[PDB]
């Protein structure tokens, strides 16, 4: 029994059911997501609810971030995913804005810190426009520049008093890059029957690979690209016939079946064309949450926020992830495998089971 | 995410 | 790969 390990596995379970709701919401759209970003921010917000509040976020996530042993899981956790011994970089950081006159409950910011390894920082949202920049500034430095504007005009008022945020970073190097040289532009085909011309990478070589079938008997490829340092690895999947929907593929994902595509993999030579791309989605995650359970949290008068504070009620008025993702040959006779049709791709720490980003290609 | 009053 | 979210 490796704590971290278990920890991680529940998020990431929790945070592909989330996403697993917002593609079948926008079912023919691009979505980059973060599994872990979401429930990074849902952790924090055990924390900071509950009664009914507090009980509908740990019914859906499988745990509570309170009990014994947490702490020091969780605190492993973030040094597994960091560490330098992973060579490729992830930079994760929780953080706390919270009205500066706002009484809290007391043994919250020690208790907070203990979990979340982050100091509270108190700002004045009646200063608009200042407490929105310190934020977004905040979050630009955590992203490396990657997400320069997370919080638009409106998102934040005077009424505003608690943004929860998780920046998370990623920068990876293939084990084995695309040459530069093989890269020329070919024919997408959208799920709305158009054509669209775009760059590809292609490689050959002997990559870990799978077939698995959908329960109604459809086939689809795994295929997983591991980076350079040999913990992280990005899982691409799409079904063989091209007539069939990846929805087929997103309607039964979950934390364990990719456990199970890593599990049966193979060492196998394939020629493999991909197309590289560059893709920014900010997705709201009310509807989402709400369908998981999460329905106090939202509602005026019936949030829960008393393990934060008595002095005043409060309720989630917004719940957004935005996410950035660019994908190229390199950073900082075998089966065909072409990637000419809408996919799926899977961002994973391989040792812990964390499940980083995901998302589906519908649009290069 | 964002709480307000 | 580079990401952010
Ligand atoms: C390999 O994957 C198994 C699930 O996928 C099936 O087998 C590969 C493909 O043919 C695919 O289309 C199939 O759906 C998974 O199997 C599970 O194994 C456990 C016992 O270890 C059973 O309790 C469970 O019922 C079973 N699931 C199914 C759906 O049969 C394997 O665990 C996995 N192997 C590894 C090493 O991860
Ligand atoms: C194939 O998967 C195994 C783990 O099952 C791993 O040791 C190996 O590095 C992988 N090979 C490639 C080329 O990804």
């Amino acid at each position: 029994h490796h704590p971290p390990s278990y920890v991680a596995h529940l998020a990431s379970d929790f945070g592909v059911r989330v996403f697993q709701q917002v593609a079948q919401a926008s079912k023919d759209r691009n979505v980059v997501f973060s599994p872990y970003g979401v429930a990074s921010v849902l952790a924090m917000l055990q924390l900071t609810t509950g009664g009914e509040t507090q009980q509908q976020i740990q019914a859906a996530m499988g745990f509570k971030i309170d009990d014994k042993g947490m702490a020091p899981a969780l605190r492993h956790l973030y040094k597994e995913l960091m560490g330098p011994w992973n060579k490729d970089e992830i930079s994760t950081t929780d953080a706390i804005f919270v009205q500066r006159d706002l009484k809290l409950v007391q043994g919250f910011m020690p208790h907070f810190f203990r979990l979340f390894r982050s100091t509270v920082k108190q700002v004045d949202f009646s200063e608009v426009e200042r407490a929105r920049f310190i934020i977004n500034d905040w979050v630009k430095t955590h992203t490396k520049g990657m997400i320069s504007n997370l919080l638009g005009k409106g998102a934040v008022d005077q009424l505003t008093r608690l943004v929860l945020v998780n920046a998370l970073y990623f920068n990876g190097q293939w084990k084995t890059p695309f040459p530069d040289s093989s890269t020329h532009r070919r024919l997408f085909h959208k799920s709305d029957g158009s054509t669209v011309s775009v760059p590809m990478m292609a490689q050959t070589n002997k990559f870990n690979y799978t077939e698995f079938t959908t329960p109604d008997g459809h086939y689809y490829d795994i295929l997983e690209l591991p980076y350079h340092g040999d913990t992280l690895s990005m899982f691409i999947a799409a079904p063989y016939e091209k007539e069939v929907p990846l929805s087929a593929l997103t309607n039964i994902l979950s934390a364990q079946l990719i456990s199970h595509w890593k599990g049966n993999m193979t060492r196998l030579p394939r020629l493999l064309v991909l197309p590289k791309f560059s893709l920014e989605t900010e997705v709201d995650l009310r509807k989402p949450l709400e369908n998981l359970g999460m329905t106090d949290m939202f509602r005026q008068f019936q949030a829960d926020f008393t393990s934060l504070s008595d002095q005043e009620p409060l309720h989630v008025a917004q719940a957004l992830q935005k996410v950035k993702i660019e994908v190229n040959e390199s950073g900082t006779a075998p089966e065909e495998i072409i990637m000419d049709r809408p996919f799926l791709f899977v961002v994973r720490h391989n040792p812990t089971g964390t499940v980083l980003f995901m998302g589906q290609v519908m649009e290069p | 995410t964002v709480a307000s009053s």
